[PDB]
DNA sequence: TCTTATAAATAGT
DNA sequence: ACTATTTATAAG
DNA sequence: TCTTATAAATAGT
DNA sequence: ACTATTTATAA
């Protein structure tokens, strides 16, 4: 069914879905990575403390610590203010 | 009633004039001779002073160079360093000719942190 | 979308730049959907073929990436060649 | 640190020893040739004054004598003028050739008054 | 006449008695000095302080000046004894 | 007569007599008349026989302090006064 | 400078 | 690890 | 050392 | 100053 925005409030259910979600996160940045040729990078830590992250790793992330310009950066809250 | 008394009377005082200055003839070449010595002395000491100060400044000296070496082996040693560490990333970051090169960090998360922690 | 494009580069200009707009956002809209339902923390950054920067971060992006340079653990990590060696397995 | 200063620093007492004894040298030569001048003058004062004393001497003897010889001008003269008038008696005494003699008296009262005030 | 040995009151004999006893005893001193050649002096001063003296002077006197021996002496009162 | 007795024995005692004789016209004189005399005699044999009427020293230094013109008699005077008989 | 045919992704049966 | 709904995605 | 003849000396008439 | 007395000296 179509269920709302809240967080899963079984174990099970968020972690599989966790999972499911996940890896359809990194298809949907697999084909914009290619598509249009563009360097993605996302970095994900769950409730459980463990590290999960996607590269298009090193040369995404040193390109980001020499630019200093004006950017898009959203949060949830600008998510839910679109 | 002098027999010749008045004439050998007037030549004794004429004597011991010639006596007391031959005295301050004595006396002023001894001053003179004292001096001369003493100009004498001062010259050769201060030869002697002369050659161990200029020992001392050219000891002096080198040794304030060995110092200012000193400096340019440390600075020279940790600009060749903070440049060795950024040469690292290098290696890291165009290519490793595609091998597994995107993968995770190890020492990028020291620039990352750097980067992060300069937003002011 | 209405029919399958396969996965090639555009080499049109305008056509992978509104797809690159499209796609962004829904790239953006499904990490918000896994950042609230799961309560994970999740950082993305995106450079464009132009090379400009579009980030997008859960919660705080200097604390996220400040919490993911302090861990030095294994962990999953993948690529797009993993993801092409996954998904043609059937 | 010490690179020649242990020897040259050695060396700088040993000349100042050097200096000192040069300087007593010539404070002593300076204490001789003041006694040997002092030594010169007071044998140049003694023969001087030996010259003026072996002058006095003999003119004081040379009056001396000349006072003695005055007492002996006078005691002559008075043992001359003593026996002159004894000689004196003679005349009248022995005789005038019997011319007047056996008179009076003139001058032999004297010698009478004189023989008879000594009756004692 | 005969006199006693006393003195003449008078002015006029002791006047000229006086001078005949002096010429008579100046005679006497004559004769003794002649006959045995002795030298004879003799001194008289009269009661007016006048000196009248004979001699047989200054060699006698001398003479008397020059001899302290023992010797007889004469004077009035030995006369009398 | 007066003249010169060769003899040694009668010239003795008449030179015995008169003395004593001349010493007494004298005292009579000296006494009779108060005048003072002095008498000198010296023999042949040279001795002192003398004769004082007061005092022999006094009458003496009397005559030594006496310088007038007064009468001084000599055996020659004698003489030539006794030969006018 | 966007509005509807078909994939594209996802939750219970 | 799956069928029946939602949800995107691409050319008019 | 002596005792009596004569000069020797002197005083009033 | 002469004529008596008185001393004074050699037998």
């Amino acid at each position: 069914k179509k269920i709302q925005i809240t967080r899963i409030m079984d174990e099970r259910n968020r972690q599989v879905t966790f999972t499911k979600r996940k890896f359809g996160l990194m298809k949907k940045a697999y084909e914009l990575s290619v598509l249009c040729d563009c360097e993605i990078a996302l970095i994900i830590f769950n409730s459980s403390n463990k590290l999960f992250q996607y590269a298009s790793m090193d040369k995404v992330l040193l390109k980001y610590t020499e630019y200093n310009e004006p950017h898009e950066s959203r949060t949830n809250s600008d998510i839910v203010e679109a | 009633p002098a027999l010749r008394e008045q004439q050998l009377q007037q030549e004794l005082l004429a004597l011991k004039q010639k006596q007391q200055i031959q005295r301050q003839i004595l006396i002023a070449e001894f001053q003179r001779q004292h001096e001369q010595l003493s100009r004498q002395h001062e010259a050769q000491l201060h030869e002697h002073i002369k050659q161990q100060q200029e020992m001392l400044a050219m000891k002096h000296q080198q040794e304030l160079l060995e110092h200012q070496r000193k400096l340019e082996r440390h600075r020279q040693e940790q600009e060749l360093e903070k440049q060795h560490r950024e040469q690292k990333l290098q290696q890291l970051k165009n290519k490793e000719k595609g091998k597994e090169s995107a993968v995770a960090s190890t020492e990028v998360k020291m620039k990352l942190q750097e980067f992060v922690l300069n937003k002011k």
